[PDB]
């Protein structure tokens, strides 16, 4: 039961800038961290698989990276549709826990 | 008053760079039976003369948290481990249901006696065998009866380590290839990030023991003056706090049981080595830490943390409950893999004597998922005999998590955090010996390599040969070494080709016909040849460097011929 | 393109058993880890548990292990039965498929999600 | 073999005194 | 072989109208065979329009 | 069909080799590839329209 | 032989090694091999009769 | 073959520490393993023989 902390807990940015979201595991987990995008009222969509790789259909603007305890999601050229709550997940050890998530608003 | 550009070959100027490094070992350090997992037989024997040239007037910014040498060492350790385990027995026939009975000591079922039906080397014969397994290696299947399965067999293929492959750490030296150098920070209490005043140049580093352990660093090296708290930001508790100790604390770990080694043949050419019978009684594996020594170790750590974190109360907690591979202290010694609860070491409040020894309980696990990776697993074969570890505690990895207090816990991230503890003093730099400076003409104590780096341009120009001499000279290390040698040759040959075009291939210093443009640097020769180092000079004309070379090719030989 | 849809009662009493079904439309319950994840209002996601498809073996989160039973009742539907509910269990429950075969795109991530059903525990 | 104990000394002298000084004396003599 | 390089391209619209579904049959740890399960909709011939 | 029986069949390639399954993550979409001269050689291009 | 006086046997060394069949197309005829030093090295040959 | 006789050269030869022999053995073993590698394994043949 690895506890996850995400930072910042509340995020806002203008259209077109580059933003980062940091996910921290209480224990080292190698590269086994997923990232999901949850739009309000909808189920989450998978964005990043093993820390850095992308899902087909997801534009190259969503880049992952990191290993061990520090993982980041970088969203370049942020678009209006990229609004909602981002979650990180630990695939390394069961239970596959999640962070509380960071809300991203469009200004 | 007119100045002309002069080309100097052998300039003690270097820049931060990443490159593939090679390994070296002290002597063979093997008996031809150990076949060390780190492939030390393929490393170049070390040079008995370590060189070590102290650089006067050189202050260099080091950053242990962005050191490429750590990422490369971690990559090399993973690659070597995978290459070593690859040519070994794959335990695919063992994804079977195990009928396990608890072993009653004369623990609570820590060792289980599991019987199962597998094939023999003859394929058409099926044998019923039994083996002893640790509780952590067997997971219940379906209901709560005696049926068990191996912890990872359902998702990955467990590879049995070849019994001839030793896991004993032997110090490994990371030498840089020709054309590159390693700078070492010799400050007694280095913060881990920032300028270092006492900088030395050494092609190789000291021996580093690739010890795989968590929460507490074993062996390695100690601090010279005091306990040093490194970390990165400190305010951000997400970063690992690396603590280097001044004095070692002796830790005596042991496994007292005397198991047999039963070889069960699995298939043609393949055998499974497992635990057979238990000789003597069943006693718990454990680890002894002197209480007073640990007490003073924490006293020093709390003092340093209090200084760093202001006058707050420091409280040490143990790790959260969970899978032993994640929350327990772990190490490998004697060939055996130990996991210890490590809860008696971080259980105190320091604010502002029951026994003299701390005995930690430990467990043995044969199926190990190392490097925080899934999809591959190793089975650790039985060693036979009692294990004496007798290791040194030389450092800690602490993490941090509200009534004016701060909570620290044993922990850390991936293995890179351990390598930083040894690699915090080293930086890799690329040598660029070719520099240009104005002179008046138209067309010593034998300091060691880069010893003139902190000297003025004058007098430093009298040591160009010293830097010039160090531009030259199928597994993981073989191909990487061949690539490094070819790339060093290409770098040297490219510099020689540039000099040949300029007509300086046979000259260390050559004067060209290109006048000095005051827009490049409106400075007199006294302002250039004194006061400035070659590093500062290359920085000042870095944005104009490409222009100077163009003029040399555009003029001089292009017209002189 | 396989889709999942949760079905069940919206309200359960503070001492009854919660039973939620998950149907599969353009597909079937094949050899993946079929699982349930909880989202309490205002909180992040919590894993409930998964059941395999190759065999009937299941694996539940330890903290809910003694309160959760997951079974497959037909090739196009499987269900979560969570006993002894409490007020703390009010949440949106999501059904999903955990991909574990490496040669696909999700080496280990819930890759096919449902829409989510809100279950409120109240008197 | 006889010179094998002084070879590094001879090489150190030749480069140091013959090519880092010839190249500075020539640099100064042009004037 | 006669290689003919055209001045202008000709648009070819090829379609596989059938949808199908994809099922995984496990072969071993971490590995599976991916095959078609049940066909959804009518059976229509794949074809190209030039 | 492996026998006179009109309900027995085998994979087309089974009898001669073990069939390797393509990983679904692998995309077969063509991507432009450029060939570049190594050091010591040069690539000449003919620009004659006809 | 296995199973004492029974007619059961196994192939020799099966229990200790993985037996690899030599490809029938492979010939074992010895062909003289000359060893040559890399450029920059040399091989000295002793021609003393005894 | 060239072959240059070295006048006035007396040299010390020691066959028992000659690296050429160890190197030849390594090459011979590597060649056998290379040749046998792409061949049929007889693992299925380890059966009880009557
Ligand atoms: C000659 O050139 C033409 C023009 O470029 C080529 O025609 C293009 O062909 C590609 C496919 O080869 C096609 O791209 C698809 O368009 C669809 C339109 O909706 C997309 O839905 C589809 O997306 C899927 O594939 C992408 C490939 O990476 C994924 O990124 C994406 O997430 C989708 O993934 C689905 O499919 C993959 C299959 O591998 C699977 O793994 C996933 O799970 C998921 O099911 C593609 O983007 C272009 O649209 C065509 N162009 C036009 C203008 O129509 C033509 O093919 C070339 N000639 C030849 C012989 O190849
Ligand atoms: C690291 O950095 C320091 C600080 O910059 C350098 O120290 C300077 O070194 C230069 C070169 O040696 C010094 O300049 C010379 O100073 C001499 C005076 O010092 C002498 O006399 C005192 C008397 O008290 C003695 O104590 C002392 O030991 C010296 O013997 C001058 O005599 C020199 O001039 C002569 O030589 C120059 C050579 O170019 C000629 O041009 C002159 O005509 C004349 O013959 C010269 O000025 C400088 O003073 C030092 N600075 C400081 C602050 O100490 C280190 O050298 C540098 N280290 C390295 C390895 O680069
Ligand atoms: C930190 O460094 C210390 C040393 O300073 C190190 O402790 C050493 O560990 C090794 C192995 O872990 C010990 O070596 C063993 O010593 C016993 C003594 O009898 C030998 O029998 C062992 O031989 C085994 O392996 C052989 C080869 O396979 C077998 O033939 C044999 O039967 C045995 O299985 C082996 O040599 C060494 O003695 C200790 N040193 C001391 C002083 O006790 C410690 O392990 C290092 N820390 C870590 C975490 O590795
Ligand atoms: C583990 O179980 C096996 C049986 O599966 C035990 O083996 C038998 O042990 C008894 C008493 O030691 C012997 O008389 C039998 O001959 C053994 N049978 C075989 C087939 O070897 C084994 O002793 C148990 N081991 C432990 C440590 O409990
Ligand atoms: C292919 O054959 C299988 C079995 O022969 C069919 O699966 C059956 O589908 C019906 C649909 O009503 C179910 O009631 C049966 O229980 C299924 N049987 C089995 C064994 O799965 C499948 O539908 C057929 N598919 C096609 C496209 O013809
Ligand atoms: C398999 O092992 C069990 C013991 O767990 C034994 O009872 C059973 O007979 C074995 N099966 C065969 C076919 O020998
Ligand atoms: C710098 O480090 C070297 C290492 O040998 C040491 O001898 C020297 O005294 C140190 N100098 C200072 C000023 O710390
Ligand atoms: C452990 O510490 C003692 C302290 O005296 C020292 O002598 C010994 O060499 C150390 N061992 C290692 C492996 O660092
Ligand atoms: C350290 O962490 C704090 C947390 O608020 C952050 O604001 C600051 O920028 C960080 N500093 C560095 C140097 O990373
Ligand atoms: C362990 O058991 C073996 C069994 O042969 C015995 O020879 C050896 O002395 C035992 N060792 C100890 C330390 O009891
Ligand atoms: C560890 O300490 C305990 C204290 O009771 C002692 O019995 C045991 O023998 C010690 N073990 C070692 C390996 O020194
Ligand atoms: C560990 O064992 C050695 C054996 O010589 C002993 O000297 C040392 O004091 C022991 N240390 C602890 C902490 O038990
Ligand atoms: C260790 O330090 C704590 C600090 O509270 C103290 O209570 C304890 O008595 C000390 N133990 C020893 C053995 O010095
Ligand atoms: C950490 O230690 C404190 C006492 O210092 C204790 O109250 C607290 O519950 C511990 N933390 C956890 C998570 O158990
Ligand atoms: C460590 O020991 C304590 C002693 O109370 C126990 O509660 C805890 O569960 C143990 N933890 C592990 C991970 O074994
Ligand atoms: C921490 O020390 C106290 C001292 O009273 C003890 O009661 C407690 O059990 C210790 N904690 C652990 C986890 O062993
Ligand atoms: C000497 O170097 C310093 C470096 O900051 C510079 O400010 C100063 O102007 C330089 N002096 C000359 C004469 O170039
Ligand atoms: C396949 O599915 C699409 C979904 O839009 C549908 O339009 C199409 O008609 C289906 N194919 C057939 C052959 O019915
Ligand atoms: C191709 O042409 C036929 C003509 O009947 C039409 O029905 C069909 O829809 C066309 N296909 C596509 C893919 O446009
Ligand atoms: C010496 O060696 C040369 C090698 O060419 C050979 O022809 C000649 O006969 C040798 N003579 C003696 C006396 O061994």
């Amino acid at each position: 039961d690895i506890q996850m902390t995400q930072s910042p807990s509340s995020l806002s940015a203008s259209v077109g800038d580059t933003v980062t979201i940091t996910c921290r595991a209480r224990h080292g987990v190698g590269e086994n961290l997923n990232w999901y995008q949850q739009k309000p009222g909808k189920a989450p969509k998978v964005l990043i698989y093993m820390a850095s790789s992308r899902q087909s259909g997801i534009p190259s603007r969503f880049r992952g990276g990191g290993s061990g305890t520090e993982f980041t999601l970088t969203i370049s050229s942020l678009q209006p549709e990229d609004f909602g709550t981002y979650h990180c997940q630990q695939s390394y050890s069961y239970p596959w826990t999640f962070g509380q998530g960071t809300k991203v608003e469009i200004k | 008053e007119k100045l002309w550009v002069t080309v100097y070959y052998g300039v003690p100027v270097w820049k931060d760079a990443e490159t593939t490094l090679f390994c070296a070992s002290d002597a063979k350090a093997y008996d031809t039976e150990k076949h060390n997992v780190w492939a030390t037989h393929a490393c170049v024997p070390t040079d008995p003369n370590p060189q070590e040239v102290v650089l006067e007037n050189v202050t260099e910014h080091f950053n242990m948290w962005k050191n490429n040498m750590v990422e490369q060492m971690q990559t090399d350790i993973i690659s070597l481990w995978d290459q070593s385990l690859k040519p070994c027995v794959k335990l695919t026939p063992l994804c079977v249901t195990l009928n396990c009975k608890d072993v009653n000591a004369t623990e609570r079922g820590e060792i289980k006696n599991c019987s199962f039906n597998i094939t023999t080397e003859l394929r058409d014969k099926v044998q019923k065998v039994y083996a002893l397994f640790y509780k952590l290696d067997v997971v219940p299947i379906d209901n709560n009866n005696t049926s068990y399965r191996l912890i990872s067999c359902d998702t990955s293929v467990i590879t049995q380590a070849c019994p001839k492959i030793s896991f004993e750490p032997i110090p490994i030296h990371y030498c840089a290839p020709a054309g590159f150098a390693i700078l070492k920070c010799n400050d007694k209490t280095f913060n881990g990030k920032g300028p270092c005043k006492n900088v030395s140049t050494v092609q190789c580093t000291h021996g580093i023991r690739p010890v795989v352990s968590t929460q507490l660093l074993l062996n390695g090296s100690l601090a010279e003056e005091e306990v040093v708290i490194r970390s990165d930001n400190f305010t951000n508790n997400a970063k690992t706090i690396i603590v280097q100790l001044k004095e070692s604390v002796e830790i005596n770990c042991t496994r007292p049981n005397n198991y047999t080694r039963k070889s069960i043949r699995i298939g043609p050419g393949r055998a499974f080595y497992t635990m057979g019978e238990i000789i003597g009684d069943i006693r718990q594996a454990h680890c002894n830490i002197s209480r007073a020594k640990w007490n003073d170790t924490l006293k020093q750590i709390v003092i340093k943390l209090r200084e760093q974190f202001e006058n707050k109360t420091i409280v040490f907690n143990h790790s959260s409950g969970g899978d032993p591979e994640i929350v327990m202290h772990s190490f490998n010694c004697g060939g055996e893999f130990f996991y210890c609860n490590s809860t008696q070491l971080f259980n105190s409040t320091w604010n502002n004597t029951e026994g003299n020894t701390i005995t930690l309980p430990c467990r043995i696990k044969q199926i190990i998922n190392m490097w925080q990776r899934v999809g591959q697993a190793m089975y650790a074969p039985p060693i036979r005999g009692q294990i004496r570890c007798s290791s040194n505690i030389t450092g800690l990895l602490l993490t941090r998590d509200e009534n004016g207090t701060e909570i620290f816990r044993p922990g850390g991230g991936d293995m890179r955090d351990n390598w930083r503890s040894e690699l915090y003093k080293y930086k890799v730099v690329k040598i660029e010996p070719l520099g240009v400076a104005p002179t008046r003409c138209k067309r010593a104590v034998r300091r060691g390599f880069l010893g003139a780096a902190g000297s003025t341009m004058g007098a430093a120009s009298m040591t160009l040969t010293v830097q010039a001499r160090n531009l030259l000279s199928l597994g993981v290390w073989g191909i990487k070494q061949l690539q490094a040698r070819v790339l060093a040759v290409e770098r040297y040959l490219r510099d020689q080709q540039l000099l040949g075009i300029w007509g300086c291939s046979g000259k260390l210093i050559c004067t060209t016909a290109v006048p000095w443009n005051a827009s490049w640097s409106n400075k007199s020769l006294d302002r250039i040849w004194n006061n400035m180092t070659w590093m500062e000079w290359e920085r000042e004309i870095d944005n104009y460097t490409s222009e100077i070379y163009t003029l040399i090719e555009e003029s001089q030989n292009q017209q002189e011929k | 393109q396989v889709q999942l849809q949760e079905s069940g009662p919206g309200l359960v009493r503070p001492s009854e058993t919660l039973s939620l079904a998950c149907g599969v439309s353009y597909g079937s319950v094949d050899h993946y880890y079929w699982s349930w994840v909880r989202q309490p209002p205002g909180k992040g996601l919590e894993w409930i548990g998964y059941i395999d498809g190759y065999d009937g073996a299941t694996n539940y989160s330890p903290s809910l292990k003694n309160r959760v039973t997951i079974t497959i009742d037909t090739p196009n539907q499987f269900s979560l039965k969570m006993t002894s509910v409490s007020a703390a269990d009010t949440a949106v429950y999501f059904c999903g498929r955990w991909n574990l075969y490496d040669d696909d795109h999700a080496y280990k991530s819930l890759a096919v999600w449902g829409r989510g059903i809100l279950v409120v525990v109240s008197s | 073999r006889e010179i094998d104990n002084y070879t590094s000394e001879i090489y150190t002298l030749i480069e140091e005194s013959q090519n880092q000084q010839e190249k500075n004396e020539q640099e100064l003599l042009c004037l």
